[PDB]
């Protein structure tokens, strides 16, 4: 992040949705069709997974935006599936709505006056009307047209009453406790929807379905005991085009109910919810940037989709050519319906179809994506080394070696006050402390100082503070990536960081010789850090916002009292406690020379410790035969 | 056909213009915008009048000198909404423009509109009866329907507006 | 169980206001606790 | 500390295909910068000081006509102590493809060392 | 070019435009020129004075 | 600073009516033109749109079509852009709506 | 996301409310170790008055109003407490749940109001009896927890980290259940 | 022109509805430990980016030590917008707030 390159727009909200098939045809760059990735001569095949329309690839320009590898953002493509297949993210809920629906009127089998009740209770819960949904149950062929009026009139009455009495915006109120009553009510809805015998509108049965797991679907044999209601009314692997040819007609008759089942927030967009939303007629391939070879496993899963996709296209050529051939071509085409289903199952979910890791298993657990790369990240401008104990350091500081002080760097924008100490720093160069490793120019340029001699490097010290040559950059200034000085700030951090005082903000103080981090003894009570080869992380913040927090807020002097009990966790440990039993003895007497040497050896006014600009002393305890100072009187004047 | 648009613009503001904030909106976002083409305005922005920063806190009067600017959390640049009245010269099709002759060639008629803006009239827009005389010395002229060389104004109608390059261009026919 | 909560989010068409610190590191906002619990507004002198 | 790594020019081939990679220098324009490390047989000198970036063997490649090298992939400077010629047993006596190189590293007792 | 330091983030239109005559344009171009004269736009002041002379008199 | 500014900070470009990170892209300009940032999802083909010469842009394919210019650059982590690519393969659309519209 | 709000009312990140005040008094654990050490502070009255400087804080705060309600409840509670807690029509909120303690001086917790007036009753010692109670009521107010504190992390880092040193169940399986 | 005109007057009517006036604000009058560090941090980003400084520089080259010097004489021109969990806010300038 550069503090001189801002950003105008910020994300306010996100909302989860489903790609329809019209979008990802208009969204796409170029549809790809053959299940080969790259042919001979090293160049990828056009029409395959690695394609120059999906992004730049291995010193070859993008066929969509015309940018090289360092600047092409990557582009998504789509592959066509000949049959609408199931989405394994939604088969657990598709089979709920695949069941619980009569196959004749294409309503649900539960009665339409009570399906109207859940559509009125879940409308009130979209708004902040958790109370009035229980008052709705108190509202109780001709009277059902008026009962469905009285319930719907009360819902419309209670919304406009609450929306005018400053209580709930038309965006709806959605707290935690209305998410409780909503999930409880939809579980109540889906429970007694499935447990139905006959449709209460057209009073007859419907053949029950069987879930084989994933990848398949089966209907069962309708019993001879209850086929008689199917005559006085006036097993088979069914297709995935036969499932959609019901659930389209189901989700049209009952739009007013699933408009509020599938929406937590009130639907101001008025998008109709569809049964195509549960299938996926068109896969989306990720861009070629996100599936570069290690080939890659997502190119292997998409290969078997496209390998099946040409078999099932060639199997449909014989269906245009046509009885013995018609029998065998269709019991083998239907074998290809399960396999192209089983591929897009194994593409998304490797556990619902040893195996190739799918798209879901790049997200789920630890060593995944949310916990391995979003909540926790590898960081820049950071360091790690073994700590060794160190007195003589002022208890809010860290001792950084020269091997750390040369690599780690900080962007100082040049001003009137910098150009005395930051001109000298840019003369010293990358391999001298305190130095500088780069200069970031006004126009976002970057001039590395490593391969420069002392004459060119002193020349850029005078180009450093110049008025800008451009109107478009007339308000910016150059940033010198200087070395870390003794005024910078550092986050020291020892694992396991079990409490917040195990990650503190220290000042810095370089050491000129030795190659290890050095920590004062009053910090080992907080980090749980004995010095038996333990190492700990050092983080160097890169802007003035984070410098002002690891000095004032996450400072190590702020963290004297732990918040567990309120007790102090900072103090001296082994030799200082034994020395103070000897120094504060009654036997300890010090002469005039030994007294004044112990006081200056710990105060040192030139390092900003005393408050008087002159070390004041006490009269001695004993005056004659010769003056002596007791050790109680050392710590008094200290 | 100079028209007036009142706009609203969400701009940045650097800390060197924290003592003179109306100056900083002019020198960063408005003075690089005069004599250019802007898409959401409609045509070529000539100038502006009446720059007023919309204050952050709405409890302040319009008479107040001090106003609040919402600083970016990351960077020290501040953001604000402003109202200003741009004046913009916009060409549209079917309109008649006064021209000044700059190029007399056998391919196009490159002329200037209001001494600043380029324009052209193509060969296929020029009809059959308007022939061209050659100049072996130095650039001739198109002999009109009545036999006289053209000079001064040339009132044509707009065919298409071409703002894609550096400057605006106006395509035009020579019929009624 | 990321995709069990992902499908319960997308079937509910769930919009979130990015309030939790977990959702302000996924999308990169400033955290609403401590230092991001307020805005800083500069007083500029002229109109 | 005595570290040993085996440089083998035969772990990309099988079944009698000819040795495309020979030890030593060929006849192209290879840079004479590294005569300070390597001998005329491609193999480094005994006792020389090697840090990160120095070549430890020189070999000529036949499909590229380019005497490439192999560099010392360790950030701790060493000294080449012994260089062996592992000859492979065959009836048709093969030119060498296997050389083991041994280093030594001065572990002077630094701070942080555990006694 | 093309940075938030140069362009506004989002540019809008508050109200519909209505056309003005030469008296409004010349009074603007004797105030916008005056308060800017009394920098890349120093070459753009000349291109405004090329328009200022075409609505008053003759070049 | 640790979780965004010094790991994978990026000022990616976002559409304001799609709210999608990995859609919009640099247009291939003409000779002397400028490469603007422009959206693929909420655009329309030029064979489909029966225009004002400035809303019209072109791919590198040779496909020139007129559409979404409502776009802006928003500072995100880069790992969010990979989260969208792993979810849009499943068929999950993430609409990142931005505040100045 | 659980944090102290600006109502001194700790709540979740999405706005839903956990406690109406942090622990019942909203004082910081790292600012309360000497808050009831009353005899330490009487020995250091002229030193603590320099670090709070009460004369430079009268112009912004309401010194007098919360001390009127501080006696309407103290005299009420001593007159009661002869009965147990199912009978008590308490007639009054405590002085802390009605006035904001960060702004109103004297709006303290009931244990601090009792332990001050029990300390200041027993022993009797240039600082008098009423210059000292007007300093503990200001030491209390600076000991208020700051709005914005990440409480739910701190409360849950103060239970997991003491579990590192670890006829009924006991220990880390008891915290497990 | 008509849509953005309605979009803007709604957006400025809520932000006035969320505004709490100056004599009706009831949060703390102390600048907290969280407000203090960001005032020092955001001002020091401005001083490093050539903002006009309201204090005599006694050879201070650290921008965070200059902002700690502007905070002593109460010269920092910033305003804290203390948000309430309703979405409403209160505007406190740094000069009104007292430290420690
Ligand atoms: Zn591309
Ligand atoms: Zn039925
Ligand atoms: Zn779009």
């Amino acid at each position: 992040m550069d503090i001189s390159k801002p950003v105008g727009s910020e994300i306010t909200s996100v909302d989860f949705g489903i790609l329809t098939a019209k979008e990802i045809r208009n969204l796409s760059a170029k549809q790809i069709t053959n299940p080969t990735v790259l042919d001979n001569l090293g160049h990828p095949v056009s029409g395959g997974l690695y394609d120059l329309a999906l992004g730049a690839f291995l010193r070859n320009l993008c066929s969509t935006c015309g940018l090289d590898e360092k600047f092409c953002p990557g582009h998504q493509g789509h592959i066509e599936l000949p049959v609408p297949c199931y989405n394994p993210l939604f088969f657990n809920q598709l089979y709920i709505y695949l069941r619980a629906s009569c196959l004749f009127c294409h309503h649900f089998r539960l009665k339409s006056v009570e399906v109207h009740r859940y559509a009125c209770k879940l409308r009130l819960l979209q708004y902040g009307l958790i109370d009035e949904s229980y008052k709705l149950d108190e509202i109780t062929s001709t009277l059902l047209n008026e009962l469905k009026s009285k319930r719907s009139e009360y819902v419309d009455m209670a919304i406009a009453k609450a929306l005018s009495d400053g209580r709930t915006t038309e965006r709806g109120s959605f707290t935690a406790t209305v998410n409780d009553e909503r999930k409880k009510l939809v579980h109540e809805f889906h429970k007694k929807l499935l447990s139905r015998g006959k449709c209460d509108n057209c009073g007859m049965f419907s053949p029950k379905f069987r879930k084989d797991g994933f990848t398949k679907i089966f209907e069962t044999a309708l019993n001879e005991k209850q086929i008689t209601n199917n005559r006085v009314k006036g097993s088979t692997y069914i297709l995935s085009t036969e499932v959609k040819n019901i659930l389209d007609t189901v989700f049209r008759k009952e739009q007013c109910v699933l408009q509020y089942v599938f929406h937590s927030r009130p639907n101001l967009s008025r998008k109709l919810v569809k049964a195509d939303s549960f299938f996926m007629d068109v896969l989306v391939v990720p861009p070629t940037r996100f599936r570069l070879p290690s080939e890659n496993s997502q190119n292997q899963l998409l290969s078997k989709v496209l390998t099946t996709s040409l078999l099932i296209r060639d199997l449909n050529d014989d269906l245009s050519k046509l009885l013995e051939d018609r029998r065998v071509i269709f019991s083998r085409l239907m074998n290809a319906f399960v396999t192209i289903q089983n591929d897009v199952n194994a593409f998304i979910d490797s556990t619902k179809a040893v195996p190739i890791p799918g798209v879901k298993q790049a997200l789920e657990k630890k060593e995944g994506l949310f916990r391995k790369h979003m909540m926790g990240k590898r960081v820049n401008y950071a360091a790690r080394s073994v700590i060794s104990p160190d007195p003589n350091i002022e208890t809010n500081e860290i001792g950084v070696p020269p091997v750390f002080a040369v690599k780690l760097t900080y962007p100082e924008p040049v001003t009137a006050y910098n150009i005395a100490e930051l001109r000298q720093a840019v003369i010293n160069g990358p391999d001298k402390w305190p130095g500088a490793t780069q200069i970031q120019n006004e126009d976002g340029s970057l001039v590395s100082l490593i391969g420069m001699s002392v004459e060119q490097r002193k020349a850029l010290a005078n180009q450093l503070l110049t008025p800008s040559s451009n109107v478009s950059t007339h308000t910016l200034n150059k940033k010198v990536y200087r070395h870390i000085k003794n005024r910078d700030v550092v986050l020291m951090n020892r694992q396991p960081t079990l409490h917040k005082a195990s990650m503190m903000g220290h000042k810095v103080r370089v050491l000129p010789n030795e190659k290890t981090l050095r920590l004062h003894y009053a910090n080992t009570g907080a980090y749980n850090a004995d010095f038996d080869g333990d190492e700990m992380n050092m983080h160097f913040p890169q802007n003035e916002n984070a410098r002002a927090e690891a000095l004032n807020l996450a400072n190590t002097d702020s963290q004297y009292l732990t918040p567990t009990s309120g007790s102090p966790v900072r103090g001296l440990i082994q030799d200082h406690i034994s020395a103070g039993v000897w120094l504060t003895s009654k036997d300890s007497f010090f002469t005039r020379e030994q007294y004044q040497q112990y006081i200056y050896g710990c105060i040192r006014p030139e390092d900003g410790h005393t408050t008087r600009s002159k070390i004041v002393t006490l009269p001695p305890t004993i005056f004659k035969p010769y003056p002596l100072w007791t050790g109680k009187q050392i710590i008094t004047t200290v | 056909c100079i028209v007036r648009v009142p706009i609203a613009l969400y701009v940045s503001l650097a800390p060197m213009y924290l003592e003179n904030p109306l100056q900083g909106v002019m020198k960063q976002h408005l003075n690089p915008l005069v004599m250019k083409y802007n898409n959401k305005v409609g045509g070529v922005v000539l100038g502006y009048e009446g720059l007023k920063i919309l204050d952050a806190d709405p409890l302040s009067k319009e008479d107040t000198s001090e106003k609040l600017i919402k600083i970016t959390p990351d960077t020290p640049f501040g953001f604000t909404w402003c109202h200003v009245n741009l004046y913009v010269w916009q060409p549209q099709v079917g309109d008649v423009l006064e021209g000044y002759i700059f190029i007399q060639s056998a391919s196009h008629i490159g002329l200037l509109i209001h001494d600043a803006f380029n324009a052209s009239i193509k060969k296929n827009n020029i009809p059959v009866d308007w022939t061209f005389v050659h100049n072996d010395v130095e650039l001739g002229h198109w002999v009109d329907s009545n036999g006289e060389p053209i000079d001064g104004k040339l009132r044509f109608t707009v065919r298409n507006v071409h703002t894609t390059g550096r400057v605006v261009s106006v395509d035009g026919t020579l019929i009624s | 169980t990321t995709c069990q909560f992902l499908t319960k989010a997308v079937l509910d068409n769930e919009r979130e206001q990015l309030d939790s610190p977990s959702a302000r590191i996924v999308v990169g906002k400033l955290n609403n606790v401590g230092t991001g619990s307020f805005d800083v507004l500069a007083k500029v002198p002229n109109a | 500390m005595y570290k040993t790594e085996k440089v083998d020019l035969a772990l990309n081939r099988n079944r009698g295909d000819p040795i495309t990679q020979h030890f030593g220098f060929g006849n192209d324009e290879w840079p004479k910068e590294w005569l300070e490390k390597l001998d005329e047989d491609g193999l480094p000198y005994i006792g020389t000081y090697v840090e990160e970036g120095d070549p430890i063997c020189a070999y000529f490649d036949d499909t590229l006509n380019k005497t490439k090298i192999k560099t010392y992939h360790s950030s701790e400077p060493a000294y080449i102590e012994e260089v062996n010629l592992i000859g492979d047993e065959s009836n048709k006596f093969q030119e060498l493809q296997t050389v083991s190189i041994k280093y030594r590293i001065r572990r002077t007792p630094q701070i942080g060392d555990k006694f | 070019t093309a940075t938030t330091l140069n362009t506004p983030v989002v540019i809008h239109a508050t109200q519909l435009p209505q056309h003005v005559s030469t008296d409004e344009v010349l009074q603007f171009l004797e105030s916008f020129i005056d308060e800017k004269e009394n920098t890349n736009l120093s070459s753009s002041i000349s291109q405004l004075k090329r328009i200022q002379r075409d609505f008053k008199g003759l070049p | 600073d640790r979780l965004l500014n010094s790991s994978d900070y990026t000022q990616a470009s976002v559409c304001r009516e799609c709210g999608s990170i990995l859609t919009t892209q640099q247009s291939v300009p003409r000779i002397g033109s400028i490469s603007t940032v422009c959206c693929r999802r909420c655009s329309m083909r030029f064979e489909d749109a029966k225009i004002d010469d400035s809303q019209i842009w072109e791919d590198g394919q040779g496909n020139k079509f007129v559409g979404g210019n409502e776009t802006t650059t928003v500072a995100i982590p880069f790992v969010l852009k990979y989260l969208d690519s792993e979810l849009s393969a499943m068929g999950i659309r993430l609409r990142y709506n931005v505040e100045p519209k | 996301g659980v944090h102290v709000s600006y109502d001194n009312s700790i709540r979740d990140a999405d706005g839903t409310l956990v406690q109406f005040m942090y622990g019942g008094d909203a004082i910081d654990i790292t600012k309360e170790s000497h808050m009831t050490q009353f005899e330490f502070c009487l020995d250091n009255y002229y030193a603590l008055l320099k670090k709070y400087n009460p004369s430079a804080l009268i112009e912004h705060l309401d010194v007098e109003s919360a001390l009127k309600y501080s006696k309407k409840t103290l005299k009420y509670r001593k007159k009661h407490s002869k009965e147990p807690h199912y009978k008590q029509s308490v007639k009054y909120d405590p002085v802390l749940a009605k006035y904001n303690p960060a702004k109103y001086l004297g709006s303290v917790s009931e244990n601090f109001q009792d332990k001050l007036e029990s300390f200041l009753d027993k022993n009797s010692k240039g600082v008098n009896e009423k210059k000292f109670r007007a300093l503990m009521q200001l030491k209390y107010m600076r000991s208020l927890i700051n709005p914005g504190e990440a409480v739910g992390i701190i409360a849950s880092q103060s239970v997991g980290e003491p579990s590192t040193q670890m006829n009924v169940t006991l220990g880390i399986p008891r915290l497990r259940e | 022109p008509e849509d953005f005109q309605q979009h803007e007057q709604i957006r400025r009517k809520t932000l006035k509805e969320k505004a709490i006036p100056k004599d009706q604000r009831a949060t703390t009058p102390y600048m907290t430990k969280y407000e203090r560090a960001r005032i020092l941090g955001t001002r020091a980003l401005q001083i490093s980016m050539n903002a006009p400084v309201f204090v005599d520089l006694e050879g201070e080259t650290d921008p965070l030590r200059i902002a700690m010097k502007e905070l002593a004489e109460k010269k920092i021109p910033l305003v804290i917008r203390r948000y309430l969990p309703d979405g409403s806010f209160e505007d406190w300038s740094v000069e009104e707030l007292i430290v420690d």
